[PDB]
């Protein structure tokens, strides 16, 4: 019952409510029309909706992951096997409840993740994730001892936007280019990376470069980080150095030209392995090594 | 200068022979050292020393208060007392002199106070710390580079510094300091 329109409505909004959250809410609303009890009508419709979303998707898996999570939750729901109405009611409730949970998660983050800041340590935030920014803000509020650093990111000018946002706060800001990151080995103290998806074990999807950063960190023996809230748990694993669903072509040796037509093509998306990251940042207590995989195992049983 | 006591001491029994306070490092007027002959031909192992520091800590037996009561001349406890003991006012009595390789100083002046504070801040005495917290409302925490910070403590960015700094609670520190 319409998802393309919803997609159209949300792309550069975020800020207040997370992009994925809105999608989740929409999914919940869709569910709460055709009845979750009648599984014959419902699950097929859900599948169709997912397919539609995929069709509408260019360069993302996050939405797909969210919908899978939702499905899993729904599956879990009916395990009371008694009165069938209460479960339905609960299902109906869990949509805006999810949104509410986000605030709580943020609050939790503002209490557990504020222990990390030490004497003279330079912080560099990679990509675009709201949670990381919130954490940074909360650290600033606490006034431990830090430095907030930005990047020259290249999707649709994200890095610049981030820099501008930082400027609002007031904290002194200097920039790092995608190429000029190589000089950073010990001076910027700890390497932080924001997430737009967390897979099985160490697998994280963001923007136009993470793997290289991870490699650099490994070389330097630097502390590498994955920072997020709570809505991104995926069952995924790649085979090569990098493997993902792609709309932007990998190594597209552009056709013979003289007056310019199409050129901006390459690895737009980036993955990270298990070995490179030292710490995982989620509101779910204090979990790090391979807890997400365990969670997945608990959930799927497949 | 106030207490540079020249302790003539024993190794076999650890017992004092002479006490003197001199203003010699500050005002060269009365540079003087005496060796009393009353306990000269009984000890034999005479050791001349000066490099020792005041603590003013005493474990006292049943003798001391009675002695005090007896003799009203001892209005003090260091310059008169030890000398009296040496002289045998109460005839034939022993005193102990505990000698430790580890550092021990008492509170006296202002520079000395400062030194004591510095020692406390550093790791000069075996365990002594503020971060352990003693008095109820205390929220002290240990930091690297010999730095002490309580809770509600803030120092701002860009302050290129030497070595060793400590801050109390309820403090707000600005920017750009040497």
């Amino acid at each position: 019952f319409n998802i393309t329109e919803t997609y159209l409505r949300f792309l550069e909004e975020d800020t207040e409510m997370t992009m994925p959250i809105a999608a989740i809410e929409a999914l919940v609303t869709l569910l709460r029309i055709k009845t979750p009890e009648t599984a014959a009508e419902m699950i097929n419709t859900i599948k169709s909706s997912t397919e539609e979303l995929i069709k509408s998707i260019p360069n993302s898996v996050s939405l797909r992951a969210g919908c899978d999570i939702f499905m899993r939750f729904v599956l879990r729901n009916l395990h009371l096997y008694g009165d069938w109405e209460n479960c339905k009611q609960h299902l109906i409730e869990n949509g805006q409840l999810f949104v509410s949970r986000a605030k709580k998660s943020r609050n939790k983050i503002a209490e557990i993740g504020v222990d990390f800041i030490a004497d003279d340590d330079i912080i560099l935030v990679h990509g675009y994730s709201r949670a990381v920014f919130s954490l940074l803000n909360h650290a600033a509020n606490k006034f431990i001892r830090f430095r907030c650093v930005v990047t020259e990111s290249r999707p649709s000018k994200q890095g610049n936007q981030l820099y501008t946002l930082l400027e609002q706060k007031g904290i002194p800001v200097t920039l790092i280019v995608d190429s000029a990151v190589g000089a950073v080995i010990d001076k910027v103290d700890k390497v932080f990376v924001g997430a737009e998806g967390v897979a099985e074990s160490g697998g994280i999807i963001n923007l136009v470069g993470t793997y290289s950063v991870g490699v650099l960190a490994h070389n330097a023996r630097k502390p590498f980080y994955v920072v997020t809230e709570s809505h991104k748990f995926v069952r995924m694993f790649p085979l090569s150095s990098d493997d993902l669903p792609m709309a932007g072509p990998p190594l597209d040796f552009t056709r013979r030209t003289d007056d310019l037509e199409d050129a901006l093509r390459g690895p737009t998306i980036d993955y990270t392995a298990q070995e490179y990251i030292t710490a995982l940042i989620t509101d779910l207590g204090v979990l790090t090594p391979s807890a997400v995989s365990e969670e997945l195992i608990k959930m799927w049983y497949d | 200068t106030i207490e540079p006591a020249a302790f003539v001491l024993d190794k076999s029994t650890s017992r004092c022979i002479y006490y003197q306070d001199l203003p010699l490092p500050s005002s060269r007027e009365k540079t003087s050292i005496q060796i009393d002959p009353e306990l000269l031909d009984n000890v034999d192992e005479f050791v001349i020393r000066n490099d020792l520091i005041d603590c003013r800590i005493d474990i006292c037996t049943s003798h001391v208060p009675l002695i005090f009561q007896e003799n009203f001349d001892y209005q003090s406890l260091r310059t008169d007392f030890v000398k009296g003991v040496i002289s045998s006012d109460i005839l034939g009595k022993h005193i102990y002199a505990y000698l430790t390789d580890e550092y021990a100083v008492r509170v006296e002046s202002w520079q000395t106070y400062d030194t004591i504070s510095q020692d406390f801040l550093g790791r000069w005495c075996y365990p002594l710390v503020l971060d352990s917290n003693i008095q109820d409302d205390q929220t002290y925490s240990y930091e690297s580079r010999h730095i002490y910070k309580e809770k509600d403590v803030v120092l701002a960015q860009s302050c290129k510094i030497g070595k060793c700094t400590a801050i109390g609670s309820g403090t707000k520190i600005g920017e750009g300091t040497k």
